[PDB]
RNA sequence: AUACCCUCGA
């Protein structure tokens, strides 16, 4: 019954192991694999494509910089060719919206190997996160309006509305199903059919449908999983690193725990910003980051 | 106003409620501008403004709008004193459980889930899991699971079960507790199990069930999920000088809790991978207890030092432990010290005062009479005159010193006498004039001690001053009537050598008309100061009360004791002042005084003999000199005798001889014996150092010599310190206590060796030492003692009971410790009292048993009287003024508001520093009488008496019992109960050596089982010592004679069978081993013959030991119910003595290891008040069985015989109200109306005792036994918590209070105190009642 | 076995019947689990820190007064001494306890 | 004008 906390956290982490830079080195594969996969899953998204040509633009008319758009791949003239090829496959993509889709895949394909910075990561996420938080409320809108006035049942529910959403099929059938909570759906027809009408446009604006987007907001969360278990391995195999170098500064004014606490930090900042391209042990980049942490909080604290 | 401070859990709802702003930035103060930051420790949204009436920009600098908030400026503009009442709070990213509620030794979150502390330490420290909603799977809530378990467990369910780790997981517990279906369950559960370790703990179970669901407490607020922030000038950071700044211990805290919260919120906004955030919870978690508490698991530390930080616990807990030093110590104004000095020109009621310390006490009383008399216009020109001193300044602080009494006190105020009220007198100089007089009431030498002064204000406190604690109205002590403010040392020197006798005087022999005369012949120089005169006196006697006759009388008397005479006031006789005047004299005869003329004549008696006392010590120049210490001629001639003696035996113990052990025995005892003749020829020869002339033939007188006076008068020394300074020092000690073989021979006068000074200093370091230890249990004796017995205020007149303790004098030995004046004196009847022939009432009721009524009692044969005492008087919340007798400090009964309680508790406390066989023989000759004795007569009239209750008195001619002895088992007394035995005689010739076995019955017993060399051995002593067999031991026996026991089988003469009265069975008294059956079997024993013979502290820790009711190491056994004992079964390893009472069979009886000595013999009355094996009682035994009153006299006679070993005179009143104090609670056996075994006030089961029988039903009254308290246990289990809080075990209690939602009614001295209101007893009695009736009445 | 029943006790092979203690390592691992509790021993860390504590001139060491006053109690002709406390200085030591 | 440490007096 141990009640030192440095005990139980070198007991708990002390079960993972280290591993030889080769295993770095998979490790950063594996983060690599899971951002091309996101990646690919967001060349399907045609706003994503427009914005990071809009980006493009920018960059052409000296409104957005070459270190704040593009991270490298696995000068701006290479890139001035890689879009213009993307721009003409998106235009003969939408050309033929069968053979649309092998076009779309060509597109995911050719978008795959690029690279950006991470504040354009976040806003396409933010963009199919709220794409996906519209469908989500317009779902709730919906279940709860049936449910807590037709007393429409969750079965039927569950059974025939899902991934549609968006025609007048399933009111329709559940109307002809005949029982007395259709009849008081028919009170609520209007809402939802103009909650319905909104979810249209918001498709006609993505020109894709409802199971497509969920397919891919799927693989991306697949994507983003692999990456965070890519992460949580490598930091995982950090900590003893990190422990090490929090030994400098114990009696600097501050505990041991919170050392080593910003010294984590900064080590999961360093895997953030980590390539193995470099051809670098990790342990020198991740001192200077832990360090950075470290002294950082400390000097805080003065 | 308020009452009735309440304490609870606090909601996270409340929480909120309470702050007035989140807490979310660490820091506190930017280094470049210095005012608070937005969301910080000290910002100005949440705590309030810097400067009183004033925003952060100073858009509104007005001092108008005193609530409107600017827009720019957010925060209010209010008072700076705002910043005090001000909290906010810190919003967790996850919930922490509290410390208190998990680290109190009853763990009350552990106790509210069934579950081991430990279980939910592994739960918190994120270890292991645990299930919250089992549903219809096999794991249970209360399962624990580990990681590999926990990951099992999910693979083979999948959902279905919810499992969590954390102070989260202990939360998502607590709210879904239901109580009211946990309560029913355990309710239900609680009587099925017989268990006594069981049913105690689902009574304990049931007890926090019921507590929270009356006190509207939630479960869930035992884990907070936000906690407050102290208001910035309670944890304020201190400047230092040179611009540096001081955090407390609190900033340290909060902002680590704030960083690690801050921490946890952005590294799960990221997702951080799973081990970090629960080692960044569990950083929380250990963030939040060390800010609650430190040291119970972490012992956090601070930067750059070894001292631990004080969280919130240690900052409640205050200074000085848990006695608050801030609400109950309270550091004054209007106060001041200095070194104090004797003042021989001082009346009594007055003291000294230095200019400078009146001028600064008094200055805002000067500056009002300044201005009201128009001499200072501005209060500058008053500063000015005051610190100009101008002389007009010094006459009206004369006026102002007038008639206002201040009050002064020593350091270590172990009494209320340690702080008495004086009427200032100006003084030229630094140091405060003490009168000689209130030295030893003060317990204040002036050997460097300091006094502080108090200026009361109020004309309340003035007159409190001057009518309680004035100097003049307490002169006799609290703890005894006997005199406190009475001649010290100089003083009693003076009068003793002034009412001296000389054989041939100047000035013997020629008569005096008057005292007048006796005066001026002796001024004149015509008579000497002790000289054989006569003189004719007019002495006023008040024999009958309203009328005071003065009759002239021509007595014989000395020049001296007819000159202090004129000092006695007009009411006492001649006679008393005609003896030596020693110092127990002078205070018997003050002590007199008062209760004749009065208090005023008195304090003027007492001031005149300080006077002449003074006065006759400077005209007699007596002093020490080297000559003063005669060294008796015979101790060189007893010395070298001792020397002869001892070098004889030392030549004996090398012949070996003699033993080292015995040798060492015998040359101590030696040595004793010539110290003891060496100091008895010191003192014969200089108590008669004296030959005088008397007109020719020289003849012998006391001795004048100076030593002898200070010893003889009683002024200061001792005999035993005369032994060292005139005689031989003794046998002295080692450290390890035993007694040196060698003594030192030389004295103070001659001067020690360098060997025998080195053992002085063994025993001088020792007692050096033993001082400082006495000094510090004696101060936390007397506070435990107060603490236990403050509530205690007389409240009632008369309660009406007719219940007491029979009071008798003391006669422990041969002599008559204390006669039973002292003990009833001041004291209240219970009961008629008779003559010694009956129906003659001689004190009828309740009255008052004053000096008069003492007198009557012994002129009459009045032995045993029943008194009422405060363990009676069953009066509710207090006592009544009549069972508490006469008050000690004053002389008429006590007054109701007379805090009794802090009395009792002072008096036992104040002297703690001056702390740490076969037959009868008869003293003196009296009528011997029998009490408690059951036996019948032998066959020749030897009286054998094998009862264990049992005692011989020899009643005196009057009737009065002399001295009482405590006759054994089987003692043979020439009994002549009605004839007088002469002094020495033996009357009983008692030998036990043994435990002998009586034989009630007669006739040729039948020793049925005795088997020689299985049972019995018939093994004979040498030289044909003894004709008899020896008991085989049970297991030194054989295989088979292991079982079997000897039995005598009652037969008679020829053959019958023969048994005891009351049982069937005969009287076959089994012969266990080591045995004496000297009786042949089958041969006619006598009636009460031998049949088996068996073979067989003190200080501050005993009454700290009998205030506690503490359990010794082996305690006395004792008999559980009287009835027919029996023998106990050594072969399960544990005698089973069963009991069979004639009244009433009841088998039950206890099984007592043989592990201790057990004197126990089978066969006769159990006696359950008696003893069954030997060693100290304990006290709760006595309490259960004997029953109250016998426990009050046990515990008051042990503390007394601690008291009167160092010879300090206590009266039983305070004892015996510490010890009401400790029996206020009593436990519950069938309640009917309550749980089955709780701790209850007996004025609570009292009162639902009497609403019941005028009730619902008549069965419902209960049946409760009283239970026994330590005062350390009995004062922190008050229903105040408030009073608990600040003795001890603050946070223990607090947790309590919290959990079962105490109420504290402000009804206690404590709790007025450290509110701030006034005392429930004295003069705040008529506030209180007042309040009362304001409040109850509507 | 050796003994005797009024004098020389068997007060070591009583304790030597206990702690179902066989192999050095077993040994070792207890007292690093009593020393260092929770912590999970190795055989390396368990053994180091054993040694560490026990003989190392660095975190014990006894002066020549503790060296002189140890030989001269327990027994010793030698007034000079290790530093650090002998292997068989512990069995001098339960001999004379 | 906050906490420890040291020393000293009763
Ligand atoms: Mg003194």
């Amino acid at each position: 019954r141990t009640t030192d906390p440095v005990r139980m956290y070198m007991r708990e982490m002390g079960t993972v192991e280290l591993l030889t830079r080769e295993g770095e080195i998979e490790i950063a594969k594996r983060i690599e694999e899971g951002i091309r996969e996101v990646m690919s899953a967001i060349a399907q998204f045609p706003g994503t494509v427009d914005s990071i040509l809009a980006d493009y633009n920018r960059i052409v008319a000296e409104g957005g910089r070459l270190s704040d758009v593009l991270s490298g791949y696995i000068d701006p003239e290479e890139a001035r060719l890689r879009f213009t090829a993307v721009s003409e496959q998106l235009d003969k993509a939408k050309k033929a919206l069968k053979q649309a889709t092998a076009e779309l895949t060509g597109l995911a394909e050719l978008f795959m190997p690029i690279k950006l910075v991470p504040k354009q990561f976040d806003a396409l996420v933010a963009r199919v996160r709220s794409a996906l938080e519209g469908v989500r409320a317009q779902e709730r809108a919906i279940m709860q309006l049936c449910v807590r006035d037709a007393r429409m049942p969750r079965a039927d529910f569950l059974r025939l509305f899902p991934n549609h959403e968006t025609d007048e099929k399933w009111v329709d059938s559940v109307l002809k199903s005949k029982p007395k909570y259709a009849e008081a759906i028919e009170r609520l027809r209007d809402d939802i059919l103009r909650n319905q009408q909104k979810l249209a446009a918001l498709e006609s604006e993505v020109e894709l449908t409802v199971a497509e987007i969920k397919e891919i907001n799927r693989a991306m969360s697949i994507g983003e999983a692999k990456a965070r278990r890519a992460k949580k391995e490598m930091v995982e195999a950090n900590l003893r690193l990190v422990i090490s170098i929090a030994k400098k500064y114990t009696n600097r004014g501050l505990q041991f725990l919170d050392l080593i606490q910003e010294g984590n930090i900064g080590l999961m900042k360093a895997v953030d910003k980590f390539e193995y391209r470099r051809g670098y042990k990790f342990s020198t980049y991740a001192t200077w980051w832990i360090r950075q942490a470290i002294t950082r909080s400390i000097a805080d604290q003065a | 106003e308020f009452d009735a401070i309440r304490i609870g859990l606090a909601s996270p709802e409340m929480i909120r409620s309470w702050s007035f702003g989140e807490v979310k930035k660490p820091e506190t103060i930017n280094y470049r501008t210095f005012k608070p930051e937005r969301d910080g420790l000290f910002c100005a949204k949440i705590f309030g403004p810097v400067k009183d009436y004033e925003c952060l920009c100073g858009k509104y600098k007005r001092l108008k709008h005193r609530g409107v908030i600017c827009e720019k400026c957010g925060v209010e503009v209010a008072l700076a004193k705002v910043r005090r009442e001000r909290m906010g709070h810190i919003e967790l990213a996850s919930p922490v459980a509290h410390i208190w509620f998990l680290k109190s030794l009853p763990s009350r979150i552990g106790l509210l889930l069934d579950m081991t502390l430990r279980d939910i330490e592994r739960v918190l420290y994120f270890e292991s899991y645990v299930v919250i909603d089992p549903g219809m799977t096999t794991l249970e809530k209360g399962q624990l699971l580990n990681d590999e378990q926990y990951f099992e467990a999910l693979e083979e369910f999948g959902d279905d079960f919810d499992a969590r780790m954390g102070a989260e997981a202990v939360h998502e517990l607590l709210n879904a507790i239901d109580l009211e279906h946990e309560i029913g369950r355990l309710r239900e559960e609680i009587p099925q199990t017989n268990s006594e370790t069981k049913i105690k703990k689902l009574s304990k179970r049931l007890k926090l069930m019921e507590a929270f669901q009356g006190s509207g407490n939630k479960p869930e607020w035992m884990v907070l999920t936000v906690l407050p922030v102290l208001p910035p000038d309670l944890r304020p950071l201190v400047p230092l000088d040179g611009g540096r700044f001081a955090t407390s211990d609190l900033n340290d805290l909060y902002r680590r809790v704030i960083n690690r919260n801050n921490r946890l919120k952005r590294l799960l906004d990221l997702a951080a991978p799973d081990i970090i955030v629960r080692n960044e919870k569990r950083m929380l978690q250990e963030a939040v207890d060390a800010l609650l508490d430190n040291g119970r698991r972490g012992r956090a530390i601070t930067g750059s030092n070894k001292r631990p930080l004080k969280s919130l616990a240690d900052m409640i807990k205050g200074k000085q432990g848990r006695f608050r030093q801030n609400l109950l110590g309270k550091r004054v104004d209007y106060s001041g010290r200095s070194v104090i000095t004797v003042g021989p020109t001082l009346r009594l009621h007055q003291c000294g005062l230095p200019k400078k310390m009146a001028l600064e006490l008094f200055k805002p009383f000067i500056f009002g009479k300044l201005e009201g008399r128009g001499m200072a216009t501005t209060i500058k020109a008053a500063k000015k005159m005051v610190e100009r001193e101008l002389p007009e300044v010094w006459d009206v602080l004369a006026e102002v010193i007038r008639e206002h009494p201040v009050l002064l006190n020593r350091a270590p105020t172990l009494h209320r006498l340690g702080i008495q009220a004086f009427e200032p007198v100006l003084i030229e100089g630094k140091a405060i004039q003490l009168h000689p007089l209130v030295c030893a009431a003060y317990n204040a030498d002036f050997d460097g001690d300091q006094m502080a002064v108090h200026v009361p204000l109020t004309l309340e406190a003035q007159l409190e001053a001057r009518a309680l604690m004035m100097s003049t109205n307490n002169i006799l002590s609290p703890a005894n009537g006997e005199p406190i403010i009475v001649p010290s040392q100089d003083v009693v020197m003076g009068l003793y050598y002034m009412t001296r006798e000389a054989i041939n005087a100047k000035g013997e022999g020629m008569a005096f008309a008057d005292l007048q005369e006796v005066d001026r012949a002796y001024r004149s120089g015509q008579a000497s100061l002790h000289a054989r005169v006569k003189v004719r006196i007019n002495e006023k006697i008040k024999g009958e009360d309203g009328q005071l006759t003065a009759n002239t009388r021509i007595v014989d008397t000395t020049v001296g004791r007819a000159l202090l005479f004129q000092v006695v006031p007009a009411g006492l006789p001649f006679d008393v002042v005609n003896q030596s005047m020693k110092k127990k004299a002078i205070s018997k005869l003050i002590n007199h005084c008062y209760r004749v003329v009065g208090l005023k004549d008195t304090v003027i008696f007492a001031d005149q003999l300080m006077y002449t006392g003074f006065a006759y010590s400077t005209i007699s120049g007596v002093s020490i000199g080297v000559n003063d210490f005669v060294i008796p001629d015979e101790k060189a001639r007893i010395i070298n005798a001792a020397t002869d003696e001892v070098k004889e035996i030392e030549s004996q113990y090398a012949s070996g001889l003699v033993t080292q052990g015995e040798k060492y025995n015998k040359v101590i005892d030696l040595w004793s014996k010539a110290n003891d003749e060496v100091s008895k020829a010191m003192m014969a020869n200089l108590s008669k150092e004296k030959v005088v002339d008397r007109e020719g033939k020289e003849v012998d007188q006391e001795s004048f010599n100076s030593m002898y006076m200070m010893a003889d008068s009683g002024a200061r020394g001792s005999a035993a310190q005369i032994r060292q300074l005139a005689g031989m020092r003794g046998l002295m000690a080692k450290p390890d206590g035993s007694i040196i073989e060698t003594p030192i021979t030389a004295n103070f006068r001659e001067g020690l060796n360098v060997l025998q000074y080195f053992i002085s200093t063994h025993g001088a370091r020792k007692g050096l030492a033993d001082t400082a230890l006495k000094t510090a249990n004696s101060g936390y004796l007397t506070r435990r003692l107060v603490d236990v017995a403050q509530d205690l205020v007389v409240t009632e007149i008369d309660c009406g009971t007719e219940h007491g303790l029979l009071m008798s004098p003391h006669i422990e030995g041969g002599d008559v410790v204390e006669p039973l004046g002292e003990r009833v004196l001041g004291r209240v009847i219970a009961r008629d009292v008779f003559k010694p022939g009956s129906d003659e009432v001689i004190v009828p009721a309740g009255t008052l048993i004053d000096e008069k009524w003492v007198d009557f009692l012994e002129v009459m044969s009045v032995d045993e009287v029943v008194v009422r005492s405060p363990i009676t008087c069953e009066t509710r919340h207090g006592i009544c003024a009549m069972c508490y007798g006469r008050d000690l400090a004053r002389g008429h009964r006590v007054n109701i508001g007379e805090a009794v309680g802090v009395i009792a508790a002072q008096s036992i406390g104040e002297p703690g520093t001056q702390l740490t066989a076969d037959n009868v023989q008869v003293k003196n000759g009296g009528t011997i009488r029998l009490h408690n004795l059951k036996h019948v007569v032998r066959a020749d009239g030897a009286l054998v008496a094998v009862s264990r209750s049992g005692e011989l008195a020899v009643a005196d001619d009057f009737g009065r019992e002399r001295e009482r002895y405590k006759l054994p088992y089987g003692a043979v007394i020439s009994v002549k109960e009605g004839d007088k035995v002469d002094p020495g005689a033996i009357v009983a010739k008692w030998d036990p050596h043994t435990h002998p076995i009586v034989t009630e019955v007669d006739g040729t017993v039948a020793f049925v089982g005795m088997e020689e060399g299985i049972t019995v051995k018939r093994q004979t002593d040498e030289l044909t010592g003894l004709t008899n067999i020896e008991v085989m031991d049970p297991k030194d026996r054989p295989a088979a004679g292991k079982d079997i026991r000897p039995a005598v089988k009652l037969i008679d003469a020829a053959g019958k069978d023969l048994l005891l009265p009351g049982t069937d069975v005969p009287a076959q008294y089994f012969l266990p081993a080591n045995a004496l059956v000297n009786l042949t079997d089958g041969a006619k024993v006598s009636i009460g013959d031998v049949v088996a013979r068996i073979p067989q502290t003190g200080g501050l820790p005993r009454v700290a030991d009998l205030f506690e009711a503490r359990r010794p190491k082996e305690p006395s056994i004792l008999a559980e119910i009287s009835g027919t004992i029996s023998f106990g079964k050594e072969t399960k390893g544990k005698r089973r003595l069963v009991i069979t009472p004639n009244d009433g069979s009841d088998p039950y009886e206890e099984l007592i290891p043989k592990w201790r000595h057990l004197n126990v013999f089978e066969g006769e009355q159990v006696n359950r008040g008696e003893v069954i094996s030997d060693g100290p009682s304990n006290p709760h035994d006595i309490l259960r069985l004997l029953g109250v009153s016998s426990l009050a006299k046990y515990i008051v006679n042990e503390i007394q015989d601690v008291y009167r070993l160092q010879g300090v005179k206590i009266n039983d009143k305070h004892i015996e109200t510490i010890l009401r104090q400790m029996l206020r609670k009593v436990e519950v056996s069938e309640s009917g109306d309550s749980s089955f075994i709780k701790g209850d006030q007996v004025e609570l089961t009292q009162v639902l005792e009497e609403n019941e029988q005028l009730g619902t039903e008549d069965k419902f009254p209960a049946k409760y036994e009283r239970v026994l308290l330590g005062i350390t246990k009995a004062s922190l289990s008050t229903e105040s918590f408030i009073s608990a809080a600040s003795f001890q075990e603050t946070t223990r209690v607090l947790t309590e209070a919290a959990v079962t939602g105490k109420r504290d009614f402000l009804r206690g001295l404590k709790e007025n105190v450290v509110v701030g209101r006034l005392i429930p007893a004295g003069t705040g009695l008529a506030y209180h009642s007042e309040r009362k009736r304001q409040r109850d009445l509507g | 076995l050796y003994t005797n029943d009024i004098d020389c006790g068997p007060f070591i092979s009583d304790t030597l019947k206990i702690d179902n203690t066989s192999n050095q390592l077993e040994a070792l691992v207890e007292i690093y689990r009593m020393m260092r509790p929770g912590e999970p021993p190795t055989k390396e860390a368990a053994e180091t820190l054993f040694g560490n504590l026990f003989f190392s001139a660095e975190r014990y060491d006894l002066s020549a007064v503790g060296r002189m006053k140890f030989n001269r109690r327990i027994g010793r002709t030698e007034i000079e001494g290790p530093g650090v406390l002998s292997k068989e200085d512990i069995i001098d030591v339960l001999k004379t306890l």
